[PDB]
C-alpha cells in the first residue's frame, strides 16, 4: 500500500513517495514513480486505485498542458489543484468515480511555495505539511512534533529521513526506497533516492 | 484512548489521555486510565471500558490472593498471564479490550502487552489504543534506555499529547505513572489545554 | 426471481482424421430430472466440409445454430465463396464473445477438413475461447470420455507403443465405445448414438442405438 | 440541424467552395519557412502594422505542442479554430499513446480536418492554409504544407498567402546547401525571402525558429534589425561591388 | 453517517441590529484530523455570510457553485441580493439534487443590504428553508448546539454580549464532541463593520 | 411527417439592414395606437379596443392583459403574437417566482421576454414577431415602464405612444405631460393622447385601460373608464 | 467443495484370484501441492487394503481410529477379519459421525482370508456400502476413472494384466485432474504375495 | 497459468505453460499462451482465455493498422497503453486478464505488465499467474542482465518447470520464445514429463 | 504476517522463522520468538491466530514434558508429532478449534533428522523440507530447485539465505530478521540471526 509525503519551506516544497508497485503478496516494480510534472514547477503526487490513478492523473496532467499551449502561460499550483478537484468532484457522484488520494505540490511567482491535499472524495485543503496512506498514521504525529515555518531544506529532508526510518520501524510492509524532489523558484528538483541497504 | 509505556534504566514509564467516548460524543475526559493493581503493579487501559475495568479488577483480587497465599509478590509475566487467560476463555464473544502490565520483577523492569483477542508479548516500548499511531512516531523518534527520568517524562506525555492532537477520539489530560523498584510514583496529570500552551509558545 | 438459463444435458465428441473428420453425439434432451426427447441430435452440418457439435441450453443451442447458418449465407453472398472450417471457427469464437456479458450456455465442437483436405477439430469455451484439436470431448461426459482418447489415441502414458495414426474404423469403434461407456455413468447421456463422418466424399450419418434408463 | 450540402461539384468538375477558400487564402499575409539541418524557421509578412494594436495578441506564429510549430494564412478566426484542435490532438496522442507526436501526424489530422470540412453537410471549408515546422524523435527537422481542399505534402522550404508565387520562386532560386549552412544563415535566408515581397521594412516581418532539443523561440525586432542589418550589408558587399 | 465522516459546526445568533456566525476549523477524515484552518463560512457579498456543515466535499462544491449563481444574478440584476433570496436561492440549488443530495446543510446569516434587519435561516440538505429569530444549528453537534442555545440566547443583544453567547455556545457544545473542535471562529457582522475572531479553543 | 427549416429566414441586405425585422416593425406600426404613461406613484397602459361590428363581444378577449399581481402588458402590431409572448411572459416569471420566491422585478421580466423575441430573429424556419409590448410594473417601490420591439430590443420609458400615429402621440406627451403626475392625472392625459386618433365617438368600449400602482396591476372596469371618459373625474 | 480442498484418487479392482488397489501420492493445500509421498493407502492385515480419498485429516484419522477397532476386534476373536465385515466395521464408524462426518470416501481392496475370494467395495462419507465385482472409484476425479474403467476392465485377468489396466486407468484419469497426480502408487495383492510398484507418472 | 518474460542484454526472453484448466478438470494442455502481436511483438496470456485471446488479437488488429497509417511499427509503449485502454473502460465489469507485452523498440528491449484492473507498468522481470510466486523464486535466484543466451533459456525454462511442479493449476509444456533486435524467435516448446527426466537426472 | 521454513539433512534438521509480532499495521515486536522447545532434541515451530498459537503451543509442550517426568525419557520426534496432530484433530470439530499452521522439527537416536507438517485442519505429512505462512508461496520452489538429500549444514544455511534474501526482494511484508536454530545427535543449537541492515 502506498505513501506519499509533502513539506512545504518558506521558498520550497520538498515532496517524497515510496517506490513499490505491489501486487498480491509480492513487489511487482521497485523503481515505481508516483509523481506526475505537470507545470514546471507543479508536481502531482496521485495514489489509490488500479487504473484508476494513471487514467486520472495523467488526464489532469495532458489538461494543463493544453492549458499551457492555448494560452502560452502555465496554470498556478492553486488553479491547477481547483481543476483536479473539480474534475475529481465532478466524477464523484458519475458512473466512473476516481478512488484517488492526491497532494499537490508548486512554486507561484507571486503566491510562493504551496502543498495541497485531496481526499478521494475530492476534499481540496493546503497544508504546511500532509500525508497519504497508512504510513502517514505514523509520521504526522512526527511531523507535527518537529516541524517549523522557518524549516530549512537540509532540515526539511534530515525531518522526511525521521519519518522515513520510521516507517522502516513500525510499519508491516516493505517500502525500501523513496523517491524525493524539491520545487522552489528553479522549477523540479530531482534529489537522491532516501533508501535503506535491506537486501 | 492513547495509553503508552516504556522501560528504559530507571524503571518503567506509563502515561495515558482520559477520554471517554459514546460514539462521536465525548462522555467524559476525567478517565483514570492506568489502574494501580499492586503498590507495585499498573496496568493501562484501552478499548470497551467496562471490559478493561472489570478483568483489570478481577486480575488485581487475584493478584491479591496470590500474594496472600505464596506469602510473595506475584511476577509481571505471572500477572500478564494470569489476565490473558481469563480473557482467552472469551476470544470471539465480542470483549473489546487492549491492556499493558508494567510493574518490577524480581527479573527487573516488565512489561507485557495482553490482547482480548489473544496477544500476550513482553517489548520494551508499547503504544496502545486509536491514537497508538501518532504515539507511536514520536515515541520511537524520541526513545532510548539511557534516557533521564525526566526527559523519558518529556518523551511520554509529549507523545500522548500529540496522540491526542491527531487521534479525535483521544484527548482531556495526560496523566504519567513511573514505575521504580520501592514501587510506582504517580509523576503528572497535565490537562491538554495546558500542554498546549507549554508546547507551542 | 427468474432464470434465463436450464441445463438441457448432452455429451459431443469430435476426432480429426487424415483424410476425415467425426461429429458424434448423443440424442437425449433432458431437463431436471425428465426426458424431452429421445430424438434430438446435437449435430448440426454446416457445410460439405464442415459440422458443428452444440451442448448445453438448448435455447441457446438452437439460437446459436440459425444464427450460424445465416452468417454462413452473409457470408457466402459476400465473398462469393463458402466459409473454410478454420474461418467458421473464428467467427464462432467472436459471435460467442459478443456475448461475453450475457453467455450462450452452449459447448461447440467443430469437426471438418481443412483447405488441404486434412481433418481438423475446434474445441470451443462458452465465450470463444478456441483451439485446434485432434481430438476433444465436451457436454456432460465429456470428463468420462476425454481420457481414454488421451490413452488410445494421444498413446499416453504407454510405454514402447507404435504411433500408428488413426483410422476411420477404429475411430469409429472408439466413438462407439466411449459413448457406450458414458452411457453406463452420466444420466444425462443415453437413447441413441449420432455419429457424422466428413470426408472429401461429404457426410455420412450413422447411429448407434444407447440405453434407455 | 442543418444538414444542407455546401460544397458540392460543378458540371466542369470543380469544388468552388474549395478554391473559394483557397482564394481566401491567397488575401492572406504572407507566411514562408525553410528547413535546415539543426534549425527550422518560419516567417510572416504583412503584420498589418498600425502600431496601436499589440503585436502579442496577432501574432500568425503558433506552438501546437513542445515539439510542434506551425505558422497559417487566411481567415485567422478559422486559423484559431484549426490551431486549438490540433493542440487538443497533440494532447490526445499523449494520452492514448505514450508516446508524443511527429509532425507528419499532426499535420495529416489538420488536413484530414479540413477534407472533413469540404465534404461534410452544412459546413464550409476552412480559409487557411499551415506551414507546419517540427523537430521529431530520430533528429530529423521537417516541414509540412495544407490546403483548405485537404492535400498535403512535404518541402523543404515553402510560402502561403499574399504574394505566394513570387516568394515561392525566389526561394527556387535560392535554396541551395551553402544557403542555410549555418542557423544565422537560413535564418538570414527566410529574412531575405520575405524582404523580396514585403513592403520594405523589418517591423512589418515576424520570424520564429525551432532548434533541436529546445523550445520554440520567436524573435524580438532587435535581433531581426540585426539580421537585417547584415543582409543589407552583404547586399552591399556582394552586390555593390560587383554591379 | 455520512454526515459524520468529517464532522464540523456551524451556528448563527441574531441580534439587535447585528447578526453572527461560527464554525469549528477542523478539517479531518473520520478520525484523524488532516488541517486546522479549514474554511467553513463564505461570504456572498458584503453583510451576508453563509457557512456549511457536512461532507467537505459538498460544503466546497454547494459554495463555489452557490457563488456562481449568485455572482450572475447580482450581474443581470444592478443589485445586491437580499437574504430570503439567497436562502430560496440555496433551497432550488439543493433540491435539483433531491435524489442525489449533497450531504450539507447550511446556514445563512446576514443583514437586509437595504434595510439592515438581521436574518438568520438553515436548510435540509435537500433544500428546506427555516427562518428563525433566535439561532440556528447545524453539525455533528446540533444537539449540544442545542443545548446551549437554548439557555444562553437573550432577544436584544449589543455586538458585545451576541459575541461571547455564540462564543461559549460554539465552544462548549464543540468540547462534547469529538468530530467538531481545533478551533472556532466568529464573524459579527454590523452595519458598519465586520468583526472577525479566532478564539482560544481546545486543540484535542 | 414533418420537421423545420434550420436555416434563417432573417438575413442581413447589403446595406447591412435585418429586413424583416423591419417589415415587422412595419406591421407594429400599423395596428391600434397604445400609449403608457409612468406617473410617480403608479403606471397607466391604455389601448384602442375599437372591434368592427356591434356583434363583437368586447368582453371576451382583452388587449391589456396582466403577466403576474404585478406586472401589466399593452401591444401594437398583431394579435396572435401577441397572445404567444403573452402566455410565454406569464410562464417566465413564474418560473422566477419558483426559484426565488420573490416577484419577478419588471426590468428582468422585460429582458428574458426581450430574449425570447430576439430568439426569432435568428432561430431557423420562423418570422420575428410582428408586435411591441409596453410592459408596465412595480418593483422595489419605484414604478416602471418598458418597451420591446421585434428586434428584441428594449427601452425604458417616461411615457410612449405605439401603433398608428405614434409620432404625434409621441409629441403629444413630450409637451401636454410630464412628472409628478398621479395616476389619476396619468390616466386622464393617456385617454386624451389616445383620443388624438380615436376616429370615432370614443366610449368606455373603445378603448381599454390598465394601471399598476404599488397595490398591484389590474385592468379598468368599463364603468371605471366611463367615469373618466366623461372628459373629468 | 470441502472434499477438493486436498484433491486425490482412489481406486480398486478385482481380478482371477488377486486384487488390486491404487493411489495418488500428491499432498496438497488447494493449489499448491506440500508432498508427494502421501500415503493414502493402508494395510488392515495381511492382504487386506484400504484406501481412503477426501480431506487428509479425515483420510488419517479415520484410518487411524479404524486400526484402532480392527485390532481390538482381532484380538477379541482369535482370527483375521473378513473384507465384508471390514466394511461394515468402516460403515458404522462414519455413520457414528452422520451428522458431522468425516470427508472422506473409502475403498476396500482384498482377498478373503479363509478363501481367497477377491473383494472390492466402496462408502459414503456417511458409510454406506457398494460391494462391485469390477471396479470402485473415489476421488475428485471419479469421473475420468469411471470413463477409463468403463473401457478397460476386463473379467478374469491375471496378475499382470489387471495391473496395467488399473496402472492406465488410473494415470490416464489423474492426468486430466488438476489436484490429482504428482505421482502413483499400486498395490497388486494376490494369495502368495503382494507386489507394490509406483508408476511413472507426470509431476505437474 | 504461470508466464514469465524478462530482458537481458541480448533481448527479451519469453515463457509460458501450456495448461488450460475449467475448475479442476484440465480442459488442455496444448495452448499457445505468447500471442505473436507483430513479428516484433509478443504477448502473454493469463487469466480469462477468451478474454486475454480476444483482446490481445484486437490489440494486434489496432496495432498493424497503426503500421498501416504511420508507416511505421508500433512501440512497446504505445502497444501496452493501447491495450491498458481498451481494458481499462470495462474495469469492474469482471474481465480476468493479465498480461505481458513484450518487444523491440526504438528504445531498445521492451517489456510491459498490464492488467484487466488497469495496472501498466515497465520492468526488468515479471511473472503472472496462479504460478508467479514459484516462478519468481528460482527466476530472481537466477536473474542477471549478463546472462548469456542459453543461460537464460535455462532460468526461464526451469523456472516455469518448478512453477508447474508446485502449482497444480500450472503444467502441460514449457514454451519459450526470444525477442531480438530483427525480431523474436520461437526457442523452445518441451513437454514437461521430458523436463522432468532432464533436470533431475 | 508469519513465515516458517524448514530444512532437513542427512543428520540434522535447520529450522528458521521470522521475528516480528505485528498488528493492524505496526510491528509490535522486532525479537518475538515462534520456536517451542519440548523435548532436548525437538522444536515445534508454531504459527497463526491471535491466542491459539501460544495456548496450544505450551499445551503441548507441558504434556511432553509431563510425560518426560512421567516415564524417564522423551517421546520422539515422531511420538511427538502425531500426538500434536491427535490434539488438533480432536478439537477441530469441538466448539473450540485451534487455527494453527505448524512445523516440528526432531532428531531421533534410532530415526535420525525428522521434520513435520501441520495444516490447520490437522494433517500431518513428513517432508524433507517444507514452509509456512504466504513467503512460502515465494520460497518452495527455490527449495525445489536447489535442495539435495545429501545438503551440508553450512550449505542448507546457505540456501535459507537465498529464501530469506529472496523474501526481501519479492514480499511485500517486513520481515528484517529472522530467528534460525539446528538440531543434531547434540540437541538444539542456537545460531547466528539472519538479519537484514535496512534501518
Ligand atoms: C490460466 O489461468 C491458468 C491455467 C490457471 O487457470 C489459464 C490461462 C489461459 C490463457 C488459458 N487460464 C485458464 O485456464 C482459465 C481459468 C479462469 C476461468 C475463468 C475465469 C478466470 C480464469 N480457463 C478458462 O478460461 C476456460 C478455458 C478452458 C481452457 C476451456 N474456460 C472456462 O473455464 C469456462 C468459463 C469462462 C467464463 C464464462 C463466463 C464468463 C466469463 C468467463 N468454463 C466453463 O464453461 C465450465 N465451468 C463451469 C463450472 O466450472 C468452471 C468453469
Ligand atoms: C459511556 C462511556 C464513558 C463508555 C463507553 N461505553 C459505551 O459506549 C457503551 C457500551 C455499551 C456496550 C454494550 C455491549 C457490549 C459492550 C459495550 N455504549 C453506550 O453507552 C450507548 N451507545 C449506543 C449508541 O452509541 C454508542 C454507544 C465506552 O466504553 N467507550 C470506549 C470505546 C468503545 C469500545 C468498545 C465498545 C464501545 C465503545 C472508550 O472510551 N475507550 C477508550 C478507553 C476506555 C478505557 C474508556 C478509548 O478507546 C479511547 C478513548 C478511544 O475511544
Amino acid at each position: 500500500m502506498e505513501y506519499l509525503i509533502g513539506i512545504q519551506g518558506p521558498d520550497y516544497v520538498l515532496v517524497a513517495s515510496d517506490r513499490v508497485a505491489a501486487s498480491n503478496i509480492v513487489q511487482m516494480k521497485d523503481d515505481h514513480d508516483k509523481m506526475f510534472k505537470m507545470s514546471e514547477k507543479i508536481l502531482l503526487l496521485c495514489v489509490g486505485e488500479a487504473g484508476d490513478t494513471v487514467q486520472f492523473a495523467e488526464y489532469i496532467q495532458k489538461n494543463v498542458q493544453l492549458y499551457k499551449m492555448r494560452n502560452g502561460y502555465e496554470l498556478s499550483p492553486t488553479a491547477a489543484a481547483n481543476f483536479t478537484r473539480r474534475n475529481l468532484a465532478d466524477c464523484l457522484r458519475s458512473r466512473t468515480p476516481y478512488h484517488v488520494n492526491l497532494l499537490l505540490a508548486g512554486y507561484d511567482e507571486h503566491e510562493g511555495p504551496a502543498l495541497y491535499y485531496m481526499d478521494y472524495l475530492a476534499a481540496l485543503a493546503k497544508a504546511p505539511f500532509a500525508a497519504h496512506g497508512y504510513g502517514a498514521f505514523l509520521t504526522l504525529s512526527i511531523l507535527d512534533r518537529y516541524y517549523t515555518p522557518t524549516i530549512s531544506r537540509e532540515r526539511a529532508v534530515e525531518l522526511l529521513r525521521k519519518c522515513l526510518e520510521e516507517l522502516q520501524k513500525r510499519f508491516i510492509l516493505n517500502l525500501p526506497t523513496f523517491s524525493v524532489r524539491i520545487i522552489d523558484k528553479n522549477g523540479i528538483h530531482d534529489l537522491d533516492n532516501i533508501s535503506f541497504p535491506k537486501q | 484512548t492513547t495509553t503508552l509505556a516504556f522501560k528504559f534504566r530507571h524503571g518503567v514509564i506509563v502515561a495515558a489521555d482520559s477520554r471517554a467516548t459514546a460514539g462521536a460524543y465525548i462522555a467524559s475526559q476525567t478517565v483514570k486510565k492506568v489502574i494501580e493493581i499492586n503498590p507495585y503493579l499498573l496496568g493501562t487501559m484501552a478499548g470497551g471500558a467496562a471490559d478493561c475495568s472489570f478483568w483489570e479488577r478481577l486480575l488485581a483480587r487475584q493478584c491479591r490472593i496470590y500474594e496472600l497465599r505464596n506469602k510473595e509478590r506475584i511476577s509481571v509475566a505471572a500477572a500478564s498471564k494470569l489476565l490473558a487467560n481469563m480473557v482467552y476463555q472469551y476470544k470471539g464473544m465480542g470483549l473489546s479490550m487492549g491492556t499493558m502490565i508494567c510493574g518490577w520483577d524480581k527479573r527487573g523492569p516488565g512489561l507485557y502487552y495482553v490482547d482480548s483477542e489473544g496477544n500476550r508479548i513482553s517489548g520494551a516500548t508499547f503504544s496502545v489504543g486509536s491514537g497508538s499511531v501518532y504515539a507511536y512516531g514520536v515515541m520511537d523518534r524520541g526513545y532510548s534506555y539511557d534516557l533521564e527520568v525526566e526527559q523519558a517524562y518529556d518523551l511520554a506525555r509529549r507523545a500522548i499529547y500529540q496522540a491526542t492532537y491527531r487521534d479525535a477520539y483521544s484527548g482531556g489530560a495526560v496523566n504519567l505513572y513511573h514505575v521504580r523498584e520501592d514501587g510506582w510514583i504517580r509523576v503528572s496529570s497535565d490537562n491538554v489545554a495546558d500542554l498546549h500552551e507549554k508546547y507551542s509558545g | 426471481r427468474f432464470s434465463p438459463y436450464v441445463f438441457n444435458g448432452g455429451t459431443i465428441l469430435a476426432i480429426a482424421g487424415e483424410d476425415f473428420a467425426i461429429v458424434a453425439s448423443d440424442t437425449r434432451l433432458s431437463e431436471g430430472f425428465s426426458i424431452h426427447t429421445r430424438d434430438s441430435p446435437k449435430c448440426y452440418k454446416l457445410t460439405d466440409k464442415t459440422v458443428i457439435g452444440c451442448s448445453g441450453f438448448h435455447g441457446d443451442c438452437l439460437t446459436l445454430t440459425k444464427i450460424i447458418e445465416a452468417r454462413l449465407k452473409m457470408y457466402k453472398h459476400s465473398n462469393n465463396k463458402a466459409m473454410t472450417t478454420g474461418a467458421i471457427a473464428a467467427m464462432l469464437s467472436t459471435i460467442l464473445y459478443s456475448r461475453r456479458f450475457f453467455p450462450y450456455y452452449v459447448y461447440n465442437i467443430i469437426g471438418g477438413l481443412d483447405e488441404e483436405g486434412k481433418g481438423a477439430v475446434y474445441s470451443f469455451d462458452p465465450v470463444g475461447s478456441y483451439q485446434r484439436d485432434s481430438f476433444k470431448a465436451g457436454g456432460s461426459a465429456s470428463a468420462m470420455l476425454q481420457p481414454l482418447l488421451d490413452n488410445q489415441v494421444g498413446f499416453k502414458n504407454m510405454q514402447n507403443v507404435e504411433h500408428v495414426p488413426l483410422s476411420l474404423d477404429r475411430a469409429m469403434r472408439l466413438v462407439k465405445d466411449v459413448f457406450i461407456s458414458a452411457a453406463e455413468r452420466d444420466v444425462y447421456t443415453g437413447d441413441a448414438l449420432r455419429i457424422c463422418i466428413v470426408t472429401k466424399e461429404g457426410i455420412r450419418e450413422e447411429t448407434v442405438s444407447l440405453r434407455k434408463d | 440541424s442543418y444538414d444542407r450540402a455546401i460544397t458540392v461539384f460543378s458540371p466542369d468538375g470543380h469544388l468552388f467552395q474549395v478554391e473559394y477558400a483557397q482564394e481566401a487564402v491567397k488575401k492572406g499575409s504572407t507566411a514562408v519557412g525553410v528547413r535546415g539541418r539543426d534549425i527550422v524557421v518560419l516567417g510572416v509578412e504583412k503584420k498589418s502594422v498600425a502600431k496601436l494594436q499589440d503585436e502579442r495578441t496577432v501574432r500568425k506564429i503558433c506552438a501546437l505542442d513542445d515539439n510542434v510549430c506551425m505558422a497559417f494564412a487566411g481567415l485567422t478566426a478559422d486559423a484559431r479554430i484549426v490551431i486549438n484542435r490540433a493542440r487538443v490532438e497533440c494532447q490526445s496522442h499523449r494520452l492514448t499513446v505514450e508516446d508524443p507526436v511527429t509532425v507528419e501526424y499532426i499535420t495529416r489530422y489538420i488536413a484530414s480536418l479540413k477534407q472533413r470540412y469540404t465534404q461534410s453537410n452544412g459546413r464550409r471549408p476552412f480559409g487557411i492554409s499551415a506551414l507546419i515546422v517540427g523537430f521529431d524523435f530520430d533528429g530529423t527537422p521537417r516541414l509540412y504544407q495544407t490546403d483548405p481542399s485537404g492535400t498535403y505534402h512535404a518541402w523543404k522550404a515553402n510560402a502561403i498567402g499574399r504574394g505566394a508565387k513570387s516568394v515561392r520562386e525566389f526561394l527556387e532560386k535560392n535554396y541551395t546547401d551553402e544557403a542555410i549552412e549555418t542557423d544565422d544563415l537560413t535564418i538570414k535566408l527566410v529574412i531575405k525571402a520575405l524582404l523580396e515581397v514585403v513592403q520594405s521594412g523589418g517591423k512589418n516581418i515576424e520570424l520564429a525558429v525551432m532548434r533541436r532539443d529546445q523550445s520554440l523561440k520567436i524573435l524580438n525586432p532587435e535581433e531581426i534589425e540585426k539580421y537585417v542589418a547584415e543582409i543589407e550589408k552583404e547586399k552591399e558587399e556582394n552586390e555593390k561591388k560587383k554591379q | 453517517s455520512i454526515m459524520s465522516y468529517n464532522g464540523g459546526a456551524v451556528m448563527a445568533m441574531k441580534g439587535k441590529n447585528c447578526v453572527a456566525i461560527a464554525a469549528d476549523r477542523r478539517f479531518g477524515i473520520q478520525a484523524q484530523m488532516v488541517t486546522t484552518d479549514f474554511q467553513k463560512i463564505f461570504p456572498m457579498g458584503d453583510r451576508l455570510y453563509i457557512g456549511l456543515a457536512g461532507l467537505a466535499t459538498d460544503v466546497q462544491t454547494v459554495a463555489q457553485r452557490l457563488k456562481f449563481r449568485l455572482n450572475l444574478y447580482e450581474l443581470k440584476e444592478g443589485r445586491q441580493i437580499k437574504p430570503y433570496t439567497l436562502m430560496s436561492m440555496v433551497a432550488n440549488l439543493l433540491y435539483e439534487k433531491r435524489f442525489g443530495p449533497y450531504y450539507t446543510e447550511p446556514v445563512i446569516a446576514g443583514l437586509d443590504p437595504k434595510t439592515f434587519k438581521p436574518f438568520i435561516c438553515s436548510l435540509d440538505l435537500i433544500g428546506c428553508p427555516m427562518v428563525t429569530d433566535d439561532f440556528v444549528v447545524s453539525g455533528t453537534c446540533a444537539e449540544q448546539m442545542y443545548g446551549m442555545c437554548e439557555s444562553l440566547w437573550e432577544p436584544n443583544m449589543d455586538p458585545d454580549h451576541l459575541f461571547e453567547t455564540i462564543s461559549q455556545a460554539m465552544l462548549n457544545a464543540v468540547d462534547r464532541d469529538a468530530v467538531s473542535g481545533m478551533g472556532v471562529i466568529v464573524h459579527i457582522i454590523e452595519k458598519d463593520k465586520i468583526t472577525t475572531r479566532t478564539l482560544k479553543a481546545r486543540m484535542d | 411527417a414533418e420537421r423545420g427549416y434550420s436555416f434563417s429566414l432573417t438575413t442581413f441586405s447589403p446595406s447591412g439592414k435585418l429586413v424583416q425585422i423591419e417589415y415587422a416593425l412595419a406591421a407594429v406600426a400599423g395596428g391600434a395606437p397604445s400609449v403608457g404613461i409612468k406617473a410617480a406613484n403608479g403606471v397607466v397602459l391604455a389601448t384602442e379596443k375599437k372591434q368592427k361590428s356591434i356583434l363583437y363581444d368586447e368582453r371576451s378577449v382583452h388587449k391589456v392583459e396582466p403577466i403576474t399581481k404585478h406586472i401589466g402588458l399593452v401591444y401594437s402590431g398583431m394579435g396572435p403574437d401577441y397572445r404567444v409572448l403573452v402566455h410565454r411572459a406569464r410562464k417566465l416569471a413564474q418560473q422566477y417566482y419558483l426559484v426565488y420566491q420573490e416577484p419577478i422585478p419588471t426590468a428582468q421580466l422585460v429582458q428574458r421576454v426581450a430574449s425570447v423575441m430576439q430568439e426569432y430573429t435568428q432561430s431557423g424556419g420562423v418570422r420575428p414577431f410582428g408586435v411591441s409590448l409596453l410592459i408596465c410594473g412595480w418593483n422595489e417601490g419605484r414604478p416602471y415602464l418598458f418597451q420591446s420591439d421585434p428586434s428584441g430590443a428594449y427601452f425604458a420609458w417616461k411615457a410612449t405612444a405605439m401603433g398608428k400615429n405614434y409620432v404625434n402621440g409621441k409629441t403629444f406627451l413630450e409637451k401636454r405631460y410630464n412628472e409628478d403626475l398621479e395616476l389619476e392625472d396619468a390616466i386622464h392625459t393617456a385617454i386624451l393622447t389616445l383620443k388624438e386618433s380615436f376616429e370615432g365617438q370614443m366610449t368606455e368600449d373603445n378603448i381599454e385601460v390598465g394601471i399598476c400602482n404599488e397595490a398591484g396591476f389590474r385592468r379598468l372596469t368599463p364603468t371605471e373608464v366611463k367615469d373618466y371618459l366623461a372628459a373629468i373625474a
